[PDB]
RNA sequence: UGUUCACCCACUAAUAGGGAACGUGAGCUGGGUUUAGACCGUCGUGAGACAGGUUAGUUUUACCCUACUGAUGAUGUGUUGU
RNA sequence: GAAUGGAUGAACGAGAUUCCCACUGUCCCUACCUACUAUCCAGCGAAACCACAGCCAAGGGAACGGGCUUGGCGGAAUCAG
RNA sequence: CCUCUGGCAUGUUGGAACAAUGUAGGUAAGGGAAGUCGGCAAGCCGGAUCCGUAACUUCGGGAUAAGGAUUGGCUCUAAGG
RNA sequence: UGGAGCCGCCGCAGGUGCAGAUCUUGGUGGUAGUAGCAAAUAUUCAAACGAGAACUUUGAAGGCCGAAGUGGAGAAGGGUU
């Protein structure tokens, strides 16, 4: 018989095998389309999520109720310290799909990015990219070399820039920069290879690829919870209290007679560690990092124009779990995919961007800097050393 | 007694076995399978890692709700465990083999493990005293162990 | 042998 | 090496629980060979074999 | 109401209809049917009967194979990593 | 329907109902924690069950096939469920 | 419930983990039986002293009815041989 | 391989030929190194013996039974424990 009383199926199969993701940085499944006629430029970045906070704001959406009114939001600082163009890498396409055509290659590459190459390095005598660095300092190979360009300019369509991060500049305890392939998006590819041969074994900031109040699609894997039942991964019903046979379960798996139990019903498994591209996320803002003139430029991170505090992000006692963001980052509105110190792909929209929200332009009013780590209520060291007053520890 | 596979060359290939050990065959086969072909001095090093978890026993056959473990990534197998009573029981047989090396006047570290196995030996009986007044049976299922080395270095 | 079931019980009942 | 009849025996003789039997633990060998009592009476004369103390209950 | 069914109240965009061994008890539950204990009515001389009412009444087993869920791996590419 | 007992009835009942107050994770709606398990390991080590076996759709067929026909197809050995 | 006297080695094993399902405990915002055949299960209540106690009744009961208040530590006073 | 009896022909004689009987007696697998060795809070350090110690013994500590006892004595029953 038919189902007595209709409800719309528990969890999407548009997201399985709900199984461990393969990769651990988050794949870029999609560059956007490049329409030839805007000038270069990169599509994605990397950073890394070290953690939320507030922001208050002022909202010039007219008609809502919240009209010029101070709202609060939640933000995700991304810390993105520049990341090092070591290669470009020419793509055809074919009726197969979109073969790589030729990968050259940059002259020195740093020790944080060799790390990546080996599984371990304390182990290896770290000989990757010897005898391929002889090429850049001769007659023949620098020959080759142009002759290979000269190919991918010939053949090649898509062009993507290979870049790392500088692993270096982080809290985290990782020394081995994550790479990634990242697509040059402009003119004609002559010019479009001629602007990433420029580009080779340079530093590439974050707002060279971002701008503020910019929709950004992050890509990256989701906080990994185990194995979970079925309650857990697909929120199915439990049970009622009186179920012998335990009540965190689905009761009927299957009917009789499609005599096997279809993809479609709920099993325990993986709950989490999935790939997923969370869309549309604003950037509020995009934030200077510690520099040096005289003294230390802290200020430039957390003080707004209506602040003027000397703040940085940080909060006291660091961001929980991960370090200083000491580096530029970015700030999205709203939580993103995965925990804390995780590599995260930021990348360009795929969608022609004009809604009202979409286009709105975030002029921030206040950053929280309490404390994440307890109840925090000082927002800054000096401003608990005046409420305070003296301690016992002077 | 009659050895299944005699030597090629008797000359220079000591002998051993052990009849009737109250070891698991099926532990005592796979880690039987194991030390096989190898030379004596590796064999005992061998046992001693797989006697304190530095090496595994991949569990080939007999491998049904046996374990995953890193360390049978060395044998190309996924299954492998420690078993302990094994390699106590297949390090003092090899300790005999050594032994009557010596005595035959062989070189002892050229001697490869040329010829091992393990055959199950008569059962013991002791019982089981099951729900609803059943009685069932709780066998030991022991082995018979033999093996030859060889000169060959 | 094994229990199974009570008298009383009789399993595949069908009166 | 093996000692829990002499702590029997002292025991019974001490008339005490043998929780109050107390056998120096240096001096093992010499209690070993004690086997009868009267050789454990001896060796509660020479202090290698004594009666503990009840443990404190105050009533205070 | 054990109900299927039914009806009523309320909301709603709408409160359409069915199938899958009248889907689904090693998924539950066991209220109802449908053992044994008992009561009542009608019938039977009686033992007993009653798609007439009532109340009390043991819901076993998965470690096999498959299927599904997730998990190591597999052949290839000389090996290995990207 | 009147000792095949009728009508009653305080007290009593691990007896059968219905409502109200309180109280609650019974529920909306699920969540987190603890211990013993299950898990992996050393040692030890049973049983039921078993024609052969074990991927499907449809067909016909003793009128619901794992095996047959026609199609889809098929990749060692395994782990937890 | 904790202790001495006396008695034991955790009930036929150990180690490492802390997943899902369980078994046995707990806790839950707002609502409070909307859950379910059915308040099943759990929760509320609980001791004592002081008040206060209905209908009904076989006048014995109902009755700890219900419904209220208080309770610690310390330093004193008075009353009982 | 084995180590002491055995066959051809003509007649006679029969407890004379097995795949099945949920057949009988004995043996052996797969299942499987799987289920399982989870009731009643608890172990730790050093030493001794010893081929060998998670488990013996001694000492030290931490725990429990908590006099309706996991203590001290019998009855029945066992029969040398
Ligand atoms: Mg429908
Ligand atoms: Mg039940
Ligand atoms: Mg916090
Ligand atoms: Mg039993
Ligand atoms: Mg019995
Ligand atoms: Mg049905
Ligand atoms: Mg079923
Ligand atoms: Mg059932
Ligand atoms: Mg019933
Ligand atoms: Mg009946
Ligand atoms: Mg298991
Ligand atoms: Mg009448
Ligand atoms: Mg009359
Ligand atoms: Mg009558
Ligand atoms: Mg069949
Ligand atoms: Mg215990
Ligand atoms: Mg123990
Ligand atoms: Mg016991
Ligand atoms: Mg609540
Ligand atoms: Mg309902
Ligand atoms: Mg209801
Ligand atoms: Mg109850
Ligand atoms: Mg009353
Ligand atoms: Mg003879
Ligand atoms: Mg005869
Ligand atoms: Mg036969
Ligand atoms: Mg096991
Ligand atoms: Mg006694």
């Amino acid at each position: 018989s038919h189902r007595k009383f209709s409800a719309p199926r528990h969890g999407s199969l548009g997201f399985l095998p709900r199984k461990r993701s393969s990769r651990h940085r988050g794949k870029v499944k999609s560059f956007p389309k490049d329409d030839p006629s805007k000038p270069v430029h990169l599509t994605a970045f990397l950073g890394y999520k070290a953690g939320m906070t507030h922001i208050v704001r002022e909202v010039d959406r007219p008609g809502s109720k919240v009209n010029k009114k101070e709202v609060v939001e939640a933000v995700t600082i991304v810390e993105t310290p520049p990341m090092v163009v070591v290669g470009i890498v020419g793509y055809v396409e074919t009726p197969r799909g979109l073969r790589t055509f030729k990968t050259v290659f940059a002259e020195h590459i740093s020790d944080e990015c060799k790390r990546r190459f080996y599984k371990n390095w304390h182990k290896s005598k770290k000989k990757a990219f010897t005898k391929y660095c002889k090429k850049w300092q001769d007659d023949a190979g620098k020959r080759q070399l142009d002759k290979d360009f000269s190919s991918m300019k010939k053949y090649c369509q898509v062009i993507r820039v290979l870049a790392h991060t500088q692993m270096r500049l982080l809290p985290l305890r990782q020394k081995k920069a994550h790479l990634m392939e990242i697509q040059v998006n402009g003119g004609t590819v002559a010019e479009k290879l001629d602007w990433a041969r420029e580009r080779l074994e340079q530093q590439v900031p974050v707002s060279q690829v971002f701008g503020q109040d910019e929709m950004i699609d992050v890509i990256g894997v989701t906080k990994g919870k185990g194995y979970k039942g079925v309650t857990s991964r697909w929120h199915t019903k439990k049970l009622p209290r009186k179920t012998h046979r335990g009540l965190r379960k689905v009761a009927c798996i299957g009917a009789w007679h499609p005599a096997r139990v279809a993809f479609s019903v709920a099993r325990a498994g993986q709950k989490g560690y999935h790939h997923r591209t969370e869309i549309n996320k604003k950037i509020y803002k995009i934030g200077q990092g510690y520099l040096i003139k005289d003294g230390k430029l802290i200020k430039n991170n957390a003080s707004t124009d209506y602040d003027l505090s000397d703040k940085s992000i940080n909060p006291l006692g660091g961001f929980v779990h991960y370090g200083e963001v000491t580096n530029d980052f970015v700030m999205l509105k709203g939580c993103v995919v995965g925990t804390k110190k995780r590599v995260l792909t930021l990348r360009k929209s795929l969608l022609v961007q004009t809604k009202r929200r979409a286009l709105e332009k975030i002029d921030l009013k206040f950053i929280d800097t309490t404390s994440k780590f307890g109840h925090g209520r000082f927002q800054t060291v000096e401003e608990k050393k005046a409420f305070m007053g003296p301690l016992k520890k002077d | 007694v009659r050895y299944s596979l005699d030597p090629e060359n008797p000359t220079k290939s000591c002998k051993s076995r052990g009849s009737n050990l109250r070891v698991h065959f099926k532990n005592t086969r796979e880690t039987a399978q194991a030390i096989k072909g190898m030379h004596i001095r590796k064999a005992t090093k061998y046992l001693k890692d797989v006697t304190l978890q530095k090496q595994c026993v991949p569990f080939r056959r007999y491998n049904g709700g046996v374990g995953r473990c890193a360390q049978a990534k060395q044998w190309g197998w996924t299954q492998g465990r420690w078993p302990k009573k094994s390699a106590e029981f297949l390090l003092h047989m090899l300790k005999n083999a050594e032994s009557n090396a010596e005595l035959k006047g062989l070189d002892v570290d050229s001697l490869v493990i040329e010829h091992i196995q393990v055959n199950k030996a008569p059962k013991m009986r002791r019982r089981t005293y099951r729900a609803h007044g059943r009685i069932n049976p709780y066998m030991s299922s022991p082995c018979h162990i033999e093996m030859i080395l060889t000169e060959k270095e | 042998g094994m229990w199974r079931f009570y008298t009383e019980d009789s399993p595949g009942l069908k009166v | 090496s093996m000692l829990r009849l002499q702590k029997r025996l002292a025991s019974s003789v001490l008339r005490c629980g043998k929780k109050k039997v107390w056998l120096d633990p240096n001096e093992t060998n010499e209690i070993a060979n004690a086997n009868s009592r009267q050789q454990i009476r001896k060796l509660i004369k020479d202090g290698l074999i004594i009666r503990k103390p009840v443990t404190v209950h105050s009533r205070a």
